[PDB]
Formats: structure tokens, C-alpha cells, sequence
């Protein structure tokens, strides 16, 4: 296979990784994070 | 040592068996290989009745090599990977097959691989269905050997005539 094909296959593998890190579904505004984080973090000193 | 005869021969009249059209070839043996040509052609109904009545002992289909890109047992070869072994050969799409009768006679037939009535008869009546493996000159594994034997020398007047393809012990 050509070097351009090998580079494209490598980029597809690089995109396949970082999805296998399982960080893609994390959102700082999820209701799950607002259940723990923004519930202990909101009471605060006040 | 073999014969080197040369004579004028009148070719046989062109036949028409319906299933296989021509066939003149006034020689008993073909060129290239030198094996007896199967001059007899068995029709579809005759093959079916021979399977039903047990007069046909074997059906042998010829094979055709299968394309590497037609193999689903691996990722496609366009993707970078190991070269992978050759896929198993297909049955011949032209349907050419040999029919071995119980009396030793061998006939020719054109039976499509996948025909319902013939396949049903071959399933019920237990006639041996075989596949002729491939030719060495048509095997993709020996394509490199065929190419090297065609594009290189055979003896280079080095020793004498007694071995077969001595690229290990050169000529």
C-alpha cells in the first residue's frame, strides 16, 4: 500500500483512539454531574 | 526420446450436442499436457437420470481461482496488513464438469453450480460430488513459479537432463 494510504490508515487509527479512552460522553453540564458536583458545591460557605 | 511425428490430418466434422456445441479435434490426446480429451458430452436430462438410477458414480466440478478482494475472511487488502493466504477456489461459473459413470466412462457436462433439480438429486441419491482442485499454471500460489519458469532458462547447458525445475541446484 502507498505511504499516503498508510498515513490515512494511521489517522483513522488515531481517531479510533481517544474514542476508546471513553471521555467522549463526559459533559460538564450533564444532569449526572449536577447531581453530585453542583449539589455539594452549591451549598458552600454562603 | 518421445515421438516427433508430423502428418496432415483432416479435422472431424463440428458436432452440436446442445449443451456443448463444437468439438472437432481429430487427435485422441490434446497438446500441452497430453491427456485423453473427453469427447463424450452428457446432457442435463441424461445426467439427472444417471444420478437417479445410480448409473453415475461421481460428478467432478472444475474450479476457478477466487479474487483476493473477493475474500471476506480478513480485512480488505487495500487496508494495510498481512498479505494473507489465498482464498479457497470458487466452483467454475461456466459450469463445466466431468461425469464419471459406474462403468468407468467419463463424459462432459455443463451443470450450473446451484441448480435446484441437480443439487436435489445429488443430495438425495448419494452421488459423490467433488471439485477438481486447480491447475498448477492456474493456481495463484504457483503463478510466480509459472512466471519464473516462463521468463527464465531451463538448462543453460549446465549439466544434463534429469531433475525437475532445479532453482535450488541451479540448472
Amino acid at each position: 500500500i502507498p505511504t499516503a494510504s498508510k498515513n490515512q490508515i494511521a489517522l483513522i487509527r488515531l481517531n479510533w483512539a481517544l474514542n476508546k479512552t471513553n471521555i467522549n460522553t463526559f459533559t460538564d453540564y450533564s444532569k449526572r454531574n449536577n447531581l453530585w458536583t453542583t449539589q455539594k458545591l452549591r451549598n458552600q460557605s454562603k | 526420446l518421445p515421438a516427433r511425428a508430423t502428418a496432415v490430418v483432416a479435422p472431424l466434422p463440428e458436432k452440436n450436442y446442445g449443451s456443448l456445441r463444437g468439438g472437432r479435434w481429430p487427435f485422441l490426446y490434446d497438446n500441452v499436457y497430453g491427456l485423453p480429451v473427453v469427447r463424450q458430452v452428457a446432457s442435463y436430462g441424461e445426467v439427472l437420470e444417471g444420478i437417479r438410477t445410480g448409473r453415475i458414480s461421481q460428478v467432478l466440478w472444475f474450479q476457478a481461482p477466487r479474487a483476493v478482494t473477493a475474500s471476506a475472511a480478513a480485512p480488505p487488502p487495500g487496508l494495510g496488513g498481512p498479505q494473507q493466504p489465498q482464498p479457497p477456489p470458487l466452483a467454475s461459473p461456466d459450469g463445466r464438469c466431468l461425469v464419471r459413470f459406474a462403468n468407468g466412462q467419463v463424459k462432459q457436462a455443463v451443470i450450473p453450480p446451484g441448480e435446484p433439480r441437480i443439487s436435489q438429486a445429488l443430495q438425495q441419491y448419494g452421488t459423490a460430488v467433488s471439485y477438481i482442485p486447480l491447475e498448477p499454471r492456474y493456481m495463484p500460489e504457483l503463478a510466480a513459479m509459472r512466471a519464473r519458469g516462463a521468463q527464465e532458462a531451463v538448462l543453460g547447458e549446465v549439466d544434463t537432463g534429469a531433475v525437475a525445475t532445479p532453482v535450488e541446484l541451479p540448472e
